[PDB]
């Protein structure tokens, strides 16, 4: 109730402000969906922690570890070894260094299918591409061979840092990005 | 038809609340139009607000039975059970039990076709801090103001009663709020969309300086509740009534405050650039209508918001879209 | 004891207070200065707590689309139209559906598959995660996102999750693979 009154206050002061609010109960989301100037298409958003909580554990009933797989992608953390960690703890902790990032695919991906673009990201760029924003626009997760990469397609990647995913924006094919150690991709198709 | 025993109000023999309770299918099957909707917010234990004082003016005996506005209360049923003993003598009333914030109850009630939606709360006046005190009333206003009635929405007429005056700022947008303005200067109060008990404080001093002026306003606002009716209610028998003699039924010609439009009919000549003084004199002479003010659109071009002008100057220019407040006998 | 066992029933518990994760498991080596995500019950997917969801706020600011990606996965496909319909207070309306709306039943989902048997089992015998990834993407359109591996490589049934392994990462025949899939 207190948080809804704050969004009502912020929107009353100026309707166009992007408000992102944290909510504790799913039935309370209905109240702010009904405010005259709440608009999800413009950015307004409600992080309902009851919805999200029960959603992660429900998907774990179908894939037995997803809630940990997935809840680690949405906190920034950097992998930092310590020599007393067991093998499983080093393997686990390397994985916790991952997050999900958005980046534009370079023009070198144009007219590939999503399967070629994903093989290319994984094998050459060491990036896990998992989705694309298809042009109004719509998200597609793991789309099949029917879907082509269009120019300025935004993709969703799992990677260790935003400095990794830039490689997909700078990847310039036979023109310049020819060489096989990933640290070297850093400049355009000059 | 039957009236109360002083002939001042329409009347009905008692009933059980289950005669007037309706589900959403029954309410939606009923062709409610030009009605009053009361959106009550109550807990079963919360204090009685006395909805009789709302309904009784709407059943004033000077209205014909066909022109009484139907009334539907949307609210908590356990509360309405303990309210009902006072309401059970009024015709054309109904109850849809449930929250007014459910956007279904609102559609079943035909909220887009009503003549007034009243938003009212019985909740504790410091259930928490002064920012939470009207959150249900504010949400209910904003909910109705956002709906879409595609066969709209922000043109349903509404009046909300505020537990805390400074919450008037949340009640409307396109508004330019300022917390140092006092309630009577704010746009929602100037439009008749908001009310709060703080504007009634100065009645105390008017009772001292001229008690008759307080009886004038009470006869208008109650629709004719005389001290004899207050005496009869104080006997605890409830409101007694039945068929009435022509000698008491004579009091059905009471003066009332009505509202009329300059858009069409005989006064429309003044809407085309006439002045309020020309209108006043004409209507008083031809109809015995006594004009006391205007209700004018704020946006003279957009929104349906109108503001009230009390007693304009004689030379004040009229618009064809104005409405006039009138004291009238018929 | 379920004699016709017991510590092998799969379980996930939601904690009101994260530091209570230490009581949730034995053979564990608890330490109160470790934060939740490093503890064995969370690494095994046996525990969850709302504190790991705090950083969703900043992801809604930096890339709102990423928050819609996760919401479409975790809700199983709740669109803003369904949130709109639920906000009408009628409850969830439904019935028989037209082929044109029923077309949306081919949604991508996160499934889990085993390297123990079937066509991928060739990678379980000392293959590497990169070989598996490319093969499955090409033959099945499966997009592999991680592993679920036994902690005791010899004892207990506890498994831990490895997100996005290196291309050269060695597989075990007992591993399970998280996959985005259409069928
Ligand atoms: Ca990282
Ligand atoms: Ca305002
Ligand atoms: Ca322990």
């Amino acid at each position: 109730a207190a948080n809804i009154m704050r969004v009502i206050s912020i929107k009353n002061y100026h309707s166009d402000i992007k408000v992102i609010v944290q909510l504790l109960q799913y039935h309370n989301k209905a109240y702010l969906l009904n405010i005259p100037s709440w608009d999800w298409k413009r950015g307004d958003d409600a992080v309902c922690v009851a919805e999200l909580k029960l959603g992660f554990i429900a998907q774990s009933c179908l894939a037995p570890g997803f809630s940990t797989l997935m809840a680690n992608l949405f906190t920034m953390r950097s992998y930092k070894p310590t020599p007393e960690m067991s093998q499983w703890q080093t393997d686990y902790m390397r994985g916790t260094g991952m997050e999900m990032y958005t980046e534009y695919l370079s023009s070198a991906f144009n007219a590939l299918t999503f399967p070629e673009a994903a093989e290319l990201c994984f094998s050459k760029l060491k990036l896990l591409l998992l989705a694309i924003e298809v042009r109004e626009s719509t998200l597609a997760i793991n789309p099949g061979p029917k879907v082509k990469i269009e120019n300025a397609t935004q993709g969703f990647f799992i990677a260790e840092s935003a400095e990794e995913v830039k490689r997909a924006f700078y990847y310039c094919k036979n023109c310049h990005a020819n060489v096989s150690d990933v640290r070297q991709i850093k400049k355009c198709k000059c | 038809r039957k009236f109360d025993s002083t002939g001042m109000f329409h009347w009905c023999p008692d009933r059980p609340l289950n005669d007037c309770l309706q589900d959403r299918s029954q309410a939606s099957a009923s062709g409610l139009r030009n009605h009053v909707v009361v959106c009550l917010f109550a807990d079963a234990a919360s204090p009685l607000i006395g909805l009789r004082n709302l309904v009784m003016p709407l059943r004033a005996s000077n209205f014909h039975y066909h022109e009484l506005k139907p009334t539907i209360i949307v609210g908590n049923l356990d509360y309405l059970h303990r309210e009902w003993k006072t309401l059970q003598n009024f015709p054309k009333l109904s109850i849809l039990p449930g929250s007014p914030l459910n956007r279904a109850n609102l559609r079943a009630v035909n909220i887009n076709l009503c003549d007034m939606c009243v938003i009212v709360s019985a909740k504790d006046r410091n259930m928490e801090d002064p920012n939470l005190v009207d959150k249900e009333a504010i949400l209910c206003s904003l909910n109705i103001k956002a709906m879409t009635f595609d066969d709209a929405g922000a043109n349903v007429p509404l009046i909300t009663e505020l537990a805390n005056d400074s919450n008037v700022q949340f009640l409307d947008q396109d508004d330019d709020d300022d917390p140092d303005t006092e309630l009577y200067m704010t746009q929602p109060f100037a439009c008749g969309t908001a009310f709060a008990v703080s504007v009634l404080d100065s009645l105390m001093s008017t009772s001292y300086f001229n008690d008759n002026a307080l009886t004038l306003i009470r006869t208008l606002i109650t629709g004719g509740a005389t001290p004899e009716l207050e005496q009869i209610l104080a006997e605890g028998a409830g409101m007694r009534g039945g068929y009435c003699s022509p000698a008491v039924l004579a009091n059905r010609d009471r003066c009332r405050v009505a509202q009329i439009s300059l858009f069409d009919g005989p006064l429309a000549q003044f809407g085309q650039g006439g002045h309020y003084g020309e209108l006043f004199v004409y209507a008083l002479r031809h109809f015995g209508i006594l004009c006391i003010g205007l209700y004018r659109f704020r946006d003279t071009n957009p929104s349906s918001k109108r503001y009230v002008i009390t007693n304009p100057p004689e030379d004040f220019p009229l618009l064809p879209t104005d409405q006039v407040y009138v004291l009238t006998y018929k």
